[PDB]
């Protein structure tokens, strides 16, 4: 039997303990750039603060959906450069997968829960904390009324 | 009101499902031992497994555990804490749609009611996880009691955004007299 | 020889294809609550995460195909992303078990029609379920006035 | 060992291609339909799903792309739903097929240009088209000026 | 060692090159397309610029960036090859990778930090880019007040 | 005026293409046989439509015989393809929806017999998907489809497209009947 | 203007790249026979390096139906030879734009050449790759002066249209 | 206000723990040799970036030196061995912090808030460059240490203390337009 985790064999300990800081690091140059610059505020010349920045790299990383999009030029090449640090890295994933399983598979095989049983606690459990986060700033305003 | 007619008896169904579930032992119709012997057909449940179609037919006997990471999850799934959980969760629910038809000045009940509700889904899932999981070390087929507890969380969590929405309909009709 | 009318589902056990359904119902109904529930944010919704939309969401996110409107509060957002998350590993589980699957069966000592026969089907007969959905509002439309 | 200019399509055989072609003509012509046909919705087009735009969001789905227009209504949506499994479906299966085609040589390099050189021949090809279709236009409303 | 820059094994020098190439001459293309009929300026008929056409040809092509969609036939059928490019380029790149490691090009083992190198370095020198971009626009605006 | 025109001409078109279809025997040019048993085969090519199958060349060249589609999801598959269900019930939508365009050129004031012609060569098109399907999966479990299989193909386009047409004319209608009230 | 003298220069650049381009012998460094060593092989000439002899320009042998139309564009080299025609042609018009300035038509000609220059050359680096793909081979000046002509022409075709742009404003203002 | 106490202290808490971090030695608990016959045996060791000091055996404690060189892999190895980047972070973080120690006395030039949320961004972009040249130039088994976190959680330390400076430009620069 597989550890519970085990859907984050593909990658080493030391690739997603990086990929977090260059999430990070990436999230506070977006934001930087954007509004750093007091030429260009009116209300703020567009939306990517800091709590909108970690989110864009958020949803650029998983290839998901949009909010928004940056529109200038620093702000761009910083896309352009996630997105392709993206693309590689999800692609290696994919592939070393594959290569982890054709070649545990040659020494049906459909994948069983068993494999993949990580995924589905971290879901819950983040649908856990965000009823909770939600509950905490409902009970603290409805305190304050 | 209509709509806290479908709230209660779906409370109701959602709750009956699940224990019944619990209780029952029709989970997983596999092929083992029942009391070196033979593999006879079997209907396992949550706290016991008991031959179906054998020499014995209508023995049973409580499921054998235990056979620091490995042994958390044995216990998780021996105790049956998660869906014992839910039917408890989903109990309180019941509780909280009759308690906003007598206090019904307050209308966070209602609220809790639905949190109830929609948290006894997630338990159930996670539950439904530990059991699929725990059966790992042919002739797996699941019974009528796994899906009875299945059938639940959709029934709960029908609740849950029922329950919402008659939190939110209270508020509404406030903002309105205001 | 005869590959199933539904042998494109083989890649996941019917497991992990029942907890996903699961998983799906209850990420829509967690974000459908912690977007709606707070009566201090209403000033007419404050977002467009109702119950319908707030499935069409999650299910656009599993598909990957889907980008119209995203979280913007906090709780939404962790709702979001861990959905997000489940998603990537589940459909690079599925990529990379498939890959596995017509790798091994290769090596043994370009797909056909009938292999992916049963989502033809499925696709064909949604279209049929969506022109009858749509022709019944029609009717019941037309009937009142 | 030998290459072909259009062998990009070799995972999927040539009646796969064949059917994805008029699932693609059915799904946009249904989903015109529905969105469009009940004269109890204009008050003016309702949505944007008229029969241009429901071709351009079918070819974006299947290639994966961004979502300008995105289905409202309930048939509308089951059409998408069903659009974005049948895609899902149909490029997780080139991927894994071209995987093996690349793996398992039967009668690894790095992929040479003439393995990708016919998808660079229809991308010229169509850059050409483009700029004819625009050209035509220009002259036809240059005369009537 | 695996080179600091093995990401691009996969597809060859050429491949990465003309992609280059391609990138350039669809951008050109559907700013050209888009922006040359005097008789659709009303204000600009879109925002199909040579600078935005440069960032959804480069998201285009990463799979990501949602921003806008050409809605004119003309700039519609640039898009739709390009995408299509796009889809056989992005899935030649996860497929031929997983040759790679499913057959090692002298168990499986975890890619490692090593493997995986070129690409952070990119992104950091990004980012290093991004913000010295940045300041010397913000620089020049501040020395001409 | 002119839109319903060219529907009148495509509406027939797909009809007339589709019917050609169910009836040749052009659909697959295959290598089997045309004869039975008697007091060895002759593999020879035998283009094979749907109900009968003629050898092109060979001693045989011009006998037809009837495909045997009987030699759980599997009966299901060959019941379906035997019975040509899908290719026959096209044709009858198809004609389904020229005698509601034509009705609709002696009964102008009901405008819902100008949907009904749209949904049923929408619904004829999506019934000749399946039947392509259903066709190529069955006949699987060196060939090459001839022009029988290619008009079936190619009425799915011209219905398709007549059915687009005739909902632009249900809703010119009804934009006509909004803007005079 | 200053956008004028840019289009200008850009297109003799564009143009006179290509044409040495076309024209030379060092567009790949292979290993093979001159009459086996380093053969640093063009367009039409595959011409010796180093040896007994070290220089003879012998001839290709281009030709020694999916490979007789691959290699007949290969060997007639028409899409090289068609994007410098085109540059040629895309500067024509600029010189015919400053005599005729009323017609402003003329200067989007001029974009669309130099823009369909670029795409003639995509397609002759891809056929000469891969024709040539049939040894440790390098890409010499020569090729690149052939993909840095691409470039220059894309930059001048997008610098055309904004001038044929800034035409038709001025129009749709002053009137 | 504590918008500034926080800053300051973060940014201390960031090159503290940076600076500990590079002068220490428990960064790889790998097994090799403390000691420059023809034998050998090796034991249990905590690396760091400069020394190998063994924790383990008759060795105990005896702190050898690394020779990081026993055109690539050269360069790899060039930066590893003189640490440029995670002394480069140090020496970021000590000059983004003079800057909020020279805003005080200066408060009427907005572009010292700014200066300091630059540097400590481009604190943090070292410090991962350094940790990846340390990964990487280091490829049986290994665990790394309290040490090599402190490298870790800096950076972190380092980018909150980033855009929380940034902030105090912005505000203060918001501030501005309202006297405007
Ligand atoms: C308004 C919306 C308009 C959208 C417009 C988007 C167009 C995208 C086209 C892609 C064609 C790609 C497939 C090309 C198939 C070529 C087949 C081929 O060459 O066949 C060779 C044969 O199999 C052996 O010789
Ligand atoms: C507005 C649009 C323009 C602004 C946004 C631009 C974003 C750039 C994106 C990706 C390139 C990243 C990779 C570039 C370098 C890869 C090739 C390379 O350096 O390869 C070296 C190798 O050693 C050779 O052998
Ligand atoms: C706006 C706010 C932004 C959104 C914020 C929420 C986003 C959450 C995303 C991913 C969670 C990933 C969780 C990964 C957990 C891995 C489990 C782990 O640490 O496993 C150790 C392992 O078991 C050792 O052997
Ligand atoms: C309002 C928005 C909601 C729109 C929602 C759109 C849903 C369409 C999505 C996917 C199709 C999945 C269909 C799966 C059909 C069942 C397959 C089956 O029967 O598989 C055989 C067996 O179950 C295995 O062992
Ligand atoms: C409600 O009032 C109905 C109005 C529209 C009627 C359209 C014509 C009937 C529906 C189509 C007939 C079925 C065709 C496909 C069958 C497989
Ligand atoms: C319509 O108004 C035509 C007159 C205006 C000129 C528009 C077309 C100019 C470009 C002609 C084609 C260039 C060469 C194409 C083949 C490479």
């Amino acid at each position: 039997k597989p550890g519970v985790f085990s859907f984050l064999d593909p990658l080493a300990y030391e690739i997603w303990m990086c990929i977090v800081f260059a999430y990070i690091g990436v999230s506070v140059v977006l934001f930087l750039v954007s509004r750093f610059s007091p030429y260009e505020w009116h209300q703020p010349p567009n939306e990517f603060g800091i709590f909108n920045s970690l989110w864009f790299s958020l949803g650029a990383f998983m290839q998901q959906g949009c909010d928004i999009s940056p529109r200038s030029l620093s702000g761009r090449i910083v896309g352009g450069v996630w997105w392709f640090f993206t693309l590689i890295i999800i692609s290696s994933y994919t592939a070393n997968l594959a290569a982890f399983l054709t070649v545990e598979r040659m020494v049906t095989s459909a994948l069983s829960l068993s494999n993949v049983a990580g995924v589905f606690y971290i879901l819950v459990g983040g649908l856990g904390l965000a009823m909770l986060v939600a509950l905490i700033e409902f009970c603290y305003k409805s305190r304050a009324e | 009101g209509v709509q806290m007619l479908l709230t209660i008896v779906g409370a109701f169904a959602a709750f009956s499902l699940m224990t019944i579930a619990v209780g029952t032992d029709y989970w997983l119709y596999s092929r083992g031992v029942c009391k070196k012997n033979e593999e006879v057909m079997t209907h396992s449940g949550l706290w016991r497994t008991c031959c179906l179609e054998g020499n014995f037919k209508g023995l049973c006997k409580q499921i054998d555990h235990f056979p620091t990471a490995e042994y958390f999850l044995r216990a998780v799934r021996a105790s049956s804490i998660f869906p014992i959980l839910s039917v408890i969760l989903l109990f309180m629910g019941g509780l909280c749609i009759a308690a906003s038809e007598f206090y019904k000045t307050r209308h966070n009940i209602i609220l809790s009611a639905g949190i109830f509700f929609v948290s006894a889904g997630l338990s159930n899932i996670i539950g439904i996880i530990v059991y699929i999981s725990a059966n790992a070390g042919n002739s797996y087929s699941y019974g009528w009691s796994f899906y009875f507890g299945a059938l639940s969380f959709i029934i709960a969590e029908m609740v849950g955004v029922l329950a919402v929405h008659m939190f939110i309909d209270r508020h509404k009709q406030l903002r309105a007299t205001a």
